[PDB]
């Protein structure tokens, strides 16, 4: 197992990146003809990071002041 | 004594029907205010979404 | 003449050119050096155009020189798109090389006149019971498949491909709108190996796509299906989603600068909605006949999407999570499903009398559920006990094994026509199965199988 | 070098500084003529910072030249706070004269890495029934007490203040948070006559605060407290109200000029918590047993502060206005609350099988409560009746008269200890005080004494 | 001095004058050549003002010179407003050419001062025996009037309008707030065919007109009111819609573009309530009694529109479409109708026990009807049965022919006094009147009334 940590205290940066870091770490496998299993503990955590960031850019919020672009996230 | 017996059942029966009905509507007027809080919440939440939207574009 | 990007925030551009040279609404542009394509959606002013990306930004920069195209997206059509899958520009998306166009249409246009809409009832059969029964369908009709998240969307149009596309002797067009990759693959090779694949072509935009694709996608299916429809051709024209292209426009309408409206959607639903809907019709050279699928958002059929889509329709077939919780399939709501051929003068007096009294049999139940509930079954009169057990085994009788479903499953497909349907219901209204058990009519196909079940 | 007040919107303060000499983020800066204390939030650009006042700005204008002090707010640590109540600045409030300090440490520090975490899993047994069955702390871990207004949080950190003190011989590090000034006179005095007072660092910034104040004072406490951490020391951290602290950020986010989120909060909302919250640790060095009672807002526990709470303690003990409107007190919630030490390989079988039983029959007997409520518990199955007949005994066998509610009530407060937890709640499960009132139950402590009661 | 129009969206205008001759905020103001009224909401700085249209903004362009007139909407007051009809700015919308006014008043003002109230509670005596008896009204008063249609809410506010005019010397004014235009026209005729058209002025600010003038009409016929109490006079302010009324003020709140409250209402909802509310008192020259008909959204009494009038509100009668069923014209609810009034401390401890006897008697015969209907009239002990005949009675006294209704009944009005009306109750309820039929206390005023319709 490889563990992929972006802790609460760490900048909301990281916490919304760490899922794609993990991502690619398993990609690495699935490309060279092996299988990979990645377990993503709080993707609603990763929305109210990406929330934070893009409030704080001033983004136009949307349905519970989430960002337009929260399903493509 | 068989048939008396039968009497106080179809009295009891009756009473209790009775019960059941207003104990329904207490439960009813209950849920009603439940049902208008919610409601005034569902209004106020939105109108903050739409004003903070335009507060933005 | 020639741009440079002045603002780039997610999907959305900012192009600015000569006041002179300003591109058109809805105009393509494209970037130098990167492969990108930018849309015209608004003339913000100063020789500035507000555009979305048809592709990622990440490689783009501030400054980068962008050309006008001097039109607007042009798609390749005909003959030529048959058995090849595409983007939403009309690349090739499959390793076929390149496709030999003899013309190409611009993905805007306006919808057929008043004076061009024709209007037909020839009756379609789908071999579906409860469709065949509450919801009949008609050649060159507009059909809607109205569900919440995971009810059966995909599953019921693909056993509507294979019960009519496979038989249709016209051409067929396949729009995948933000559906999953892995579904996109599964029915390519299902149409490859069915040798269907001749016979109908195939547009993907799923949900790895940036807003400006999952925006523009169900155009570029539409404007393939009215070239063939305007040369006197029966068309087939399946929507995967085609509320992706509602949200698609919700992602991008506050960078646009619109103010949002109630359920923080785009203040123009229903106009795009008019807009696209319009277009997808049967005029008098040739007949489209589409069926799509309507996702709802949280099963609430009173959100402004799905309530803005009812209007468009000529049969609508609801799926209802309830009924899916129970383990019955076709998820389909007998009470909210409805079709402008559910009509005597159409389908003749018996079997709209046994879809009313289907209706009414199943309306009853749902009042009586609650008495069961509180006070028990005892304390029910002889005709409504009578009446619970035909409404449970109406109930039942509605399920069907699917040729689609036989992975989920373990059984095999059925395929029951629309004489044993209505022969079937009649029956249990009738009382004809009163001694048969409730299990005997779950998943069966015409009622000789329930019969059969029922011994064992 | 010296800024000037350029604005002042209530407890936010803006000052202007040279280029070459603006201070950093989280600075302490003085007002030269009232020498009122500024904490840097942000820089704006030109010379200018935003910052949030550590006092009242009533009689500040713009003009007055301000003193950046080249580092954060410093407090004073070690065996000097010891017995001494002080401020958000770390300055004495109890008349008592200077504090005989021999270091101080900025009140901003990062949370201690990965590689300098501690896994406690020793149990800590608190007395009390509820709590030692279904939610078992343990030694340098975190517990919440959520609750609405008025249900108990601070009357169930009183005693567990009382019974925790028996065995723990270091030293208590306590924080009021935006609470009353009354409260925290009563605490002082009860340990002051009691002799307590020499082992306990008191810090206050109460109800009566400006926001500046109830936005730090949590910092302050936690850096005396982390100062014994770091000495090898076992720690109890108290914290009178966390929830105070983003309530405090929530009143000056807006004068920051940050966009809202859902229901009016700060967009920094889970990082301020988890920022204040990971500090609160047990490391290698020392372990820092915390205890913070948490403010539920109209009641709801899905409001945003309470669920962003949850995920950082390891015991949550969810107390209610309906059990508490019966008269039982505690009035914890077994079926919400729960703890990460309630494991086989933590407490044992027996435990464990006791705590999910009378889980198993609390959970049965609140799906009947609409049946009985409409029919009443006559038309019940005969099982169903002997459960609601067990559930109703388990829970009045969960209350527990206590030391620090003797002056409310008079009756004489009850120590429990785990074997007779155990016990009492595995022989009502059993049916082995089937023949006993229910009343018998009620306020009795030990279950000797239920059936020494039911001899009345 | 003159102004010019320099800006124009829907119903909102926003004016430019010269430095030295910005018009006040409420001033009125006159567009040149177009007969069109602005009122002024706010004053934006740099001379320029935001009004709202009372009229029309249709044809209007951006440079019209625009006159301040130096005060507020100034409207006639006096003798010469009875039995004409009246738009918000007084001019006669009947075609009966100009009012002969004699002076004008403008409509703001401040409520009368805290030395200006009247020393104690004196009752209006109406002339009705159910009003007076269990809805007394005190002088200065505001009563809410709750029912559907077709149930005699015109009919009693023509009997209320005759009465204080014939028994009291007053006069009457009503205000129609949202006033539907054909039920306008048809309340201006049955008051004429009554003859009570002389003693009311009629002010209508109509449905189709812009929100301006629907929140403003309440004011002129408030200032009309004013006037004739100043002369000496006890007057009624009818209002047509009080939530029609707070309901123009969310209008106007969100076109001047004003943050919304709770459930969407204007952030000044009570200040807008008390404004108009704390003119209607009884000072030391005379008394404005307010009848105001109200509506609750959704059914919900907990609404902020509900909520703020009930504050205000110091009777409530409620009119019963069961009870007009019965016969009873009047058809007022004697068990739902409330009066803070009914107080001993304020009416004394006989009119209070008597009202308060005949409520009881009704309650229990409520009761014992339902026991006769399931049960039969033979299961009744003597006692039962002895107040059911009391009550029959004191309901069918509770009836009273009206002098606008001779037309309806074919029978001369009574005006009935409080005297007459405590001594024949308290008769009825002692039992002085057992052996009179029920029919003989039937349309007939006072007690005596009664005796003799039995002789024959
Ligand atoms: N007709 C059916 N028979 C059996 N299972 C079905 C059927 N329809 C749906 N399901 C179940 O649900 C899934 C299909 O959902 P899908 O058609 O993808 O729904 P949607 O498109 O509405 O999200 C299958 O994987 C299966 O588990
Ligand atoms: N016997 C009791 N045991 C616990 N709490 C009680 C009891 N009786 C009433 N409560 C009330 O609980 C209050 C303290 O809890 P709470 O109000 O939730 O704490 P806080 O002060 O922090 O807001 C007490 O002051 C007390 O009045
Ligand atoms: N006092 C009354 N005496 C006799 N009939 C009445 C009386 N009050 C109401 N009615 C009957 O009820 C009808 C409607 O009364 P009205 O005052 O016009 O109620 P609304 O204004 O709501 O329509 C009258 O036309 C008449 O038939
Ligand atoms: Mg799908
Ligand atoms: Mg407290």
């Amino acid at each position: 197992t490889i563990v992929v940590a972006a802790s609460a205290s760490e900048s909301a940066a990281l916490q919304y990146l760490a899922p794609y870091s993990g991502c690619t770490m398993g990609e690495y496998f699935r490309d060279r003809g092996e299988d990979a299993l990645i377990v993503y503990d709080d993707l609603s955590k990763q929305a109210v990071a990406y929330r934070q960031i893009s409030l704080l850019l001033r983004r136009p919020p949307g349905r519970e002041a989430y960002p337009g672009d929260v399903f493509y996230l | 004594a068989v048939v008396e017996n039968n009497a106080c059942e179809q009295a009891a029966r009756m009473i209790a029907m009775k019960n059941a009905t207003d104990n329904a509507g207490e439960l009813i007027s209950d849920l009603q205010l439940i049902y208008n809080k919610a409601r005034q919440a569902a209004i106020t939440q939105e109108i903050s979404e739409i004003v903070g939207g335009a507060a933005a574009v | 003449s020639s741009g440079r990007i002045v603002q780039i925030i997610g999907a959305v551009i900012d192009v600015e050119f000569p006041r002179d040279a300003v591109p058109s609404i809805y105009e393509a542009l494209k970037v130098q050096g990167v492969e990108t394509t930018l849309e015209v959606q608004q003339q913000l002013g100063d020789g500035v155009v507000r555009s979305i990306a048809m592709g990622s930004t990440e490689g783009l920069k501030r400054g980068l020189n962008v050309d006008s195209t001097g039109a607007a997206i042009s798609v390749p059509v005909g003959k030529a798109t048959l058995g090849r899958i595409m983007d939403v520009l009309g690349n090739p998306i499959d390793e076929a090389g390149p496709i030999g166009e003899e013309e190409r249409w611009g993905i805007h246009r306006e919808a057929p006149s008043y004076a061009d809409q024709a209007g037909g009832n020839e009756l379609l059969e789908t071999g579906i019971k409860v469709i065949d029964l509450v919801c009949p369908f008609a050649k060159g009709g507009k059909v809607g498949l109205f569900g919440g998240a995971g009810v059966g969307k995909t599953v019921n149009m693909m056993e509507l491909i294979r019960n009519i596309a496979i038989e249709h002797s016209g051409y067929s067009v396949f729009a995948g709108v933000g559906e999953r990759t892995r579904e996109g693959n599964d029915f390519y090779h299902e149409m490859k190996d069915s040798n269907v694949l001749d016979k109908v072509a195939l547009v993907y935009g799923q949900m790895n796509e940036p807003p400006g694709n999952r925006l523009r996608v169900a155009l570029t299916g539409l404007t393939m299906a009215e070239k063939f429809r305007d040369e006197g051709r029966d068309v087939l024209l399946f929507i995967d989603n085609i509320y992706r292209y509602t949200l698609a426009g919700t992602e991008v309408s506050a960078l646009l600068g619109r103010m949002p409206s109630a359920v923080g959607y785009q203040p123009t639903l229903a106009e795009e909605m008019g807009v696209l809907q319009e277009r997808i019709t049967s005029t008098k050279k040739g007949s489209i006949t589409s069926i799509q699928a309507v996702y709802v958002p949280a099963d609430d059929l009173t959100d402004p999407s799905p309530a803005t889509t009812f209007a468009h329709l000529d049969a609508t077939v609801v799926l209802s999570r309830d009924i899916a919780s129970l383990g019955i399939y076709p998820a389909v709501d007998p009470l909210d499903s409805t079709s402008r051929q559910l009509d005597p003068l159409v389908i003749g007096q018996d079997h709209y009398d046994t879809a009313r009294g289907v209706q009414y049999v199943l309306q009853r139940y749902k009042e009586l559920k609650d008495i069961i509930a509180i006070l028990g079954m005892d304390e029910l009169s002889e005709a409504d006990k009578l009446l619970v057990a035909r409404a449970r085994k109406i109930q039942r009788f509605l399920s069907q094994p699917f040729f689609v479903a036989e992975v989920f499953t373990g059984s095999p497909g059925k395929y029951v026509s629309l004489k044993d349907t209505i022969a079937g219901f009649k029956g249990i209204l009738n009382g004809d199965y009163d001694h048969l058990p409730e299990q005997a009519f779950y998943m069966v196909g015409g009622i000789e199988e329930a019969v059969e079940k029922a011994k064992k």
